[PDB]
Order: structure tokens, then sequence, then C-alpha cells
């Protein structure tokens, strides 16, 4: 969520540089907006070392 | 300390941080004072072992 980043392609990480007022220091921001998923979940099978 | 980023809501604008630690130690050492002396009393009249 930013003025320059709206309805635009997202990216793995959003590192932002900001300057504190009256040369008081530097503060950072790191954003990310993602979701990993599988389109065929029936192929994700877990195995166990015990009886049925 | 690395930890896992807990998900938060885009509109709330929230986040995390991380501290740092530094310490100091010292070290003593061991000392040894092997000493020994020789005198003429170990040569006067004493025969060598293994000889007549």
């Amino acid at each position: 969520p930013k003025m320059g980043y709206a309805n635009t392609l997202g990216q793995e990480l959003y590192v932002f540089e900001y300057e504190k007022d009256r040369d008081e220091g530097i503060d950072f921001e790191a954003h990310s907006y993602m979701l990993p998923y599988c389109t065929r979940p029936q192929l994700l099978v877990d195995v166990r070392s015990d009886a049925e | 300390i690395s930890l896992l980023d807990a998900v938060d809501r885009t509109s709330r604008k929230a986040e995390t941080s991380a501290p740092e630690r530094v310490r100091q130690i010292s070290f003593p050492m061991m000392y040894f004072k092997e000493v020994e002396s020789i005198t003429p009393d170990e040569i006067q009249g004493v025969r060598q072992p293994g000889t007549a």
C-alpha cells in the first residue's frame, strides 16, 4: 500500500528508505504480499511410519 | 536471534524489530618452576651402573 505502488505488479520484497525529520536518523520499511499455493493438491501426499 | 515473520493486515500498518548483544571475558594462565641442582657429592666415589 503506497502512492506509487497501486494496481501495479508486485515484487518479492519492498525495501523503503525514509529520512527522519531534521537529520535525526534513518528508518526502514520492508513489505511483502504473497501467497504460495498448489493448483493440484491431490499430488501432495504425506507419509507416516505407523499403521493405518 | 532470527525469528519468523508473523502475518499482519495491510490496512493496519503494523510490524517487528530485533535487539543485539555483546559481552567480554578474560583469561589467566598457568606457571611452572621446575628446578634442580647438581653437586660434587654425586660424582665422588660412586661407580657407574653396569660397569666394574
